[PDB]
């Protein structure tokens, strides 16, 4: 097995950015008074 | 205004609540395999290691990994850090996993004391993961991680060892706790307006 | 309180929160069977799938 980790740790990324970014959507809607 | 000011707070209650269930997953996940750290192409040995399990290859040019620790049985854990850490991982989860039943609160309890109630709990989920990701490296110099690794890993030293998937993961759940508990008290102060 | 609340207005209930117990069957009615529920999801999971 190709001991190799980076399209594990661009998708891990990815979905953790994903994540943050709805999260501060959410706090842009909100601190839109 | 107000019937606006109605929908987007229940709505982006709901939306809360998704990605609260959406971080106990990443919390139960993370807590649960063992990919914290694992090996690269110069480490002596194969294989990978998370907060309590670890398995490590035999060294003869094939797979053979030969897997030890549990969290039920604190003995095999190799090192106090990393029984610590894992403990605290697992405070985090309950606290998590009490916020989703709190929901449930919502029926009776006033929902800004609910949202609040939940939001301190969240937080106190984001300390106690911050706790255990930053004691889990200090246990990084035991025997086992050092016959793994290498005789350059050390406590907060990787040597040669690589970070995988469920690391940043927890480094992700610590920020999406803490950004999750702070919605959550905005919801609150604000379902009073 | 980025708002400008107190800091207590904003962070904790120390104003009406204790005062609401007679209601605390109504709360367990539910909670204690959701918390069984998320328990048992959780232990199957743990234990047959995820590892
Ligand atoms: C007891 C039943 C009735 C009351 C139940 C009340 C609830 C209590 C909770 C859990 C059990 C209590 C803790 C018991 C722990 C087990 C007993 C214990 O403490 O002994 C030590 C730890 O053992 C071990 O590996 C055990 C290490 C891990 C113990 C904890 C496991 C996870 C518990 C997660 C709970 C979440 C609850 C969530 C509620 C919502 C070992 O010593 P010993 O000299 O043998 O070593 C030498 C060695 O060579 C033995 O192989
Ligand atoms: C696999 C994971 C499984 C997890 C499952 C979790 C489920 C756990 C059990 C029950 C949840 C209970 C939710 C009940 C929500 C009902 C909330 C409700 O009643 O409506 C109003 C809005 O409340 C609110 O904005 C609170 C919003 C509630 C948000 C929490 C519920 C999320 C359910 C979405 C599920 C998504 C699953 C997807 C997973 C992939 C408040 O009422 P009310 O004005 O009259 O009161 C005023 C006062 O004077 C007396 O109550
Ligand atoms: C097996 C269930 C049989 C009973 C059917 C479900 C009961 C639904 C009744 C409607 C809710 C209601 O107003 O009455 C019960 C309480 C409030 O009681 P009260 O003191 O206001 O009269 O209000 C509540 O506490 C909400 C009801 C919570 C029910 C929890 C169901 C889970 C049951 C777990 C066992 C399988
Ligand atoms: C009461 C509610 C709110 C919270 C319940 C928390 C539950 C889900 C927690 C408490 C203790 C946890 C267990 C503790 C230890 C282990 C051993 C590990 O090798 C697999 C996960 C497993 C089996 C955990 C699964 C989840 C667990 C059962
Ligand atoms: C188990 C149920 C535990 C219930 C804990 C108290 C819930 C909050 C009490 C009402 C607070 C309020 O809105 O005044
Ligand atoms: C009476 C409703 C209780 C609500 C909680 C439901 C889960 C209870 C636990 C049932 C465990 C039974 C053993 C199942 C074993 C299996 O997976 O086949
Ligand atoms: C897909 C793997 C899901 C693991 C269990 C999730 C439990 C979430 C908190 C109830
Ligand atoms: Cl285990």
């Amino acid at each position: 097995d190709s001991r190799d980790y980076s399209t594990e740790l661009s998708v891990t990324v990815a979905v953790g950015a994903s994540l943050l970014f709805l999260n501060i959507l959410a706090f842009a809607a909100l601190y839109y008074k | 205004y107000h019937e606006h000011y109605m929908r987007n707070s229940r709505a982006i209650g709901v939306l809360w609540a998704i990605f609260t269930i959406c971080f106990a997953i990443i919390n139960v996940v993370v807590f649960i395999q063992p990919y914290w750290v694992g090996d690269s192409v110069s480490t002596p040995k194969p294989g990978y290691f998370g907060l309590f399990h670890y398995c490590v290859g035999s060294g003869l040019a094939g797979r053979e990994l030969t897997c030890r620790g549990s969290f039920t049985d604190f003995s095999t854990i190799p090192s106090s850090a990393f029984k610590a850490a894992a403990f605290f991982v697992l405070l985090s989860m309950v606290l998590i996993l009490g916020c989703i039943t709190c929901f449930s609160l919502f029926f009776f309890c006033n929902t800004a004391t609910v949202y609040k109630i939940c939001a301190w709990m969240q937080l106190l989920a984001a300390l106690c993961l911050v706790l255990g990701c930053m004691i889990f490296p200090d246990g990084w110099d035991a025997e086992t991680i050092r016959d793994m690794c290498g005789a350059k890993t050390g406590k907060y030293s990787l040597g040669d060892c690589s970070v995988r998937w469920a690391y940043i993961l927890a480094i992700i759940g610590i920020l999406n706790a803490l950004i999750l508990s702070f919605l959550a008290f905005v919801l609150g102060n604000r379902q009073t307006d | 309180c980025l708002d400008g609340k107190d800091c207590a207005s904003f962070f904790c209930c120390f104003e009406d929160c204790h005062i609401r117990i007679a209601k605390m069957d109504s709360y367990a009615r539910i909670f204690f069977p959701t918390a069984f529920c998320l328990f048992n999801l959780v232990y199957w999971v743990s234990y047959l799938y995820l590892g």
